[PDB]
């Protein structure tokens, strides 16, 4: 019921690679852009990745620039993130979130400058240790 | 690059009274601000977007305000449920945006 679930994560030593998965339940996965966000223990959150609804655009923060790769598949309704070359500063909990704005309209008659709502539904997040 | 700083990151306040939080930006961000609230063991919800707009199904004690680079968020009659951690998020370069650091309110 308008929920996301997360899979992956655990204990892992540096110099390796993981792949986390986020499965969507009911709403849709072909009309919305998704986010990957993380939070380190003792700190606040930080946006790490954004992906479009059709995959026409992908953005990452510079902290995980290069060694990270985001993707999705709508028919299976799941968003995957591959993280290689881990660093001992990437020990944190990760969530996936949805955009409270439709994707195809977001630039034509649905413009984000006027009618953007932030992020309606969140996940629960899995922990990763380096 | 734009980064915002919330203060104080810790404010212990008794239930029942009014309290206002502030979040100022490095450079002027406009009106592209969102107020997130996170409770442990519970998904986070959006409180205010457009830097002053109460989202639907939100009680009528939360009220945002301010523009430019000095934004504020006020609660009127803080009760038991209002104990969480709050963040100010910006999207001046949508879809890419940065967060704040947070503010965890407590009881005296
Ligand atoms: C101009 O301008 C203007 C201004 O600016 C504008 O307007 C705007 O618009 C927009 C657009 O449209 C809008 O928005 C919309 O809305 C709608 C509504 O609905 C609903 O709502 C509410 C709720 O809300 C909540 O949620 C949401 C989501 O869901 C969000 O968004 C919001 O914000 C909120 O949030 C929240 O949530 C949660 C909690 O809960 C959390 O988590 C978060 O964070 C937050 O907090 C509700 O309440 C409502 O209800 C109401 O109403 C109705 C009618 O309508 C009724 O019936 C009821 O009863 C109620 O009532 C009440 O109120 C009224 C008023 O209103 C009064 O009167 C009475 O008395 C009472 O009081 C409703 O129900 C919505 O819907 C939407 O959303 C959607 O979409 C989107 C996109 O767009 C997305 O994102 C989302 O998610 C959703 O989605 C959905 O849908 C779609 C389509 O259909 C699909 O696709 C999907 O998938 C989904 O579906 C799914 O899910 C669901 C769920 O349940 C289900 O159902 C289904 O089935 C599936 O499953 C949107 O939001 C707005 O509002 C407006 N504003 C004003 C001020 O108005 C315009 O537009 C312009 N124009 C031009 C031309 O430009
Ligand atoms: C009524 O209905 C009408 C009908 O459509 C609506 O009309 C719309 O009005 C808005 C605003 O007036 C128009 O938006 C303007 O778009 C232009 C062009 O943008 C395109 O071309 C540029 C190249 O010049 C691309 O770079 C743009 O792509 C960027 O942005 C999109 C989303 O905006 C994003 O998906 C891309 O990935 C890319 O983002 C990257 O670059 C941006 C910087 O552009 C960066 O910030 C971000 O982080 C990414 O790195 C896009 O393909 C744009 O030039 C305009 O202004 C922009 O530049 C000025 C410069 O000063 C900035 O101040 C401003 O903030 C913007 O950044 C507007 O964005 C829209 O096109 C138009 N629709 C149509 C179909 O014409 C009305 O809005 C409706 N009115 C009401 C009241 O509802
Ligand atoms: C409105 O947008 C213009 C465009 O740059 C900006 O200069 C001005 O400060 C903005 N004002 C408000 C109140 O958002």
């Amino acid at each position: 019921q308008m929920q996301l679930v997360e899979s992956g994560g655990g204990v892992v030593q540096p110099g390796r690679s993981l792949r986390l998965s986020c499965a969507a339940s009911r709403f849709d996965f072909n009309r919305f852009g998704m986010h990957w966000v993380r939070q380190a223990p003792g700190k606040g959150l930080e946006w790490v990745a954004y992906m479009s609804y059709d995959g026409g655009d992908r953005y990452y923060a510079d902290s995980v620039k290069g060694r990270f790769t985001i993707s999705r598949d709508n028919s299976k309704s799941t968003l995957h993130l591959q993280m290689d070359s881990l660093r001992p500063e990437d020990t944190a909990v990760y969530y996936c979130a949805k955009d409270d704005i439709l994707g195809d309209c977001s630039t034509s008659h649905c413009y984000w400058g006027y009618y953007y709502q932030g992020m309606d539904v969140w996940g629960h997040g899995t922990t990763v240790t380096v | 690059e734009i980064v915002m700083t919330q203060s104080p990151d810790t404010l212990s306040v008794s239930p029942g009274e009014r309290v206002t939080l502030s979040c100022r930006a490095s450079q002027s961000v406009g009106s592209n601000l969102v107020w997130y609230q996170q409770k442990p063991g519970q998904s986070t919800r959006v409180l205010i977007y457009g830097a002053s707009t109460r989202a639907a199904t939100v009680p009528a004690r939360f009220s945002g305000g301010g523009s430019g680079t000095e934004f504020t968020l006020t609660i009127s009659s803080v009760q038991s449920e209002d104990f969480a951690v709050y963040y100010c998020y910006h999207y001046n370069n949508w879809p890419r945006g940065s967060f704040g650091q947070g503010t965890k309110l407590e009881i005296k």
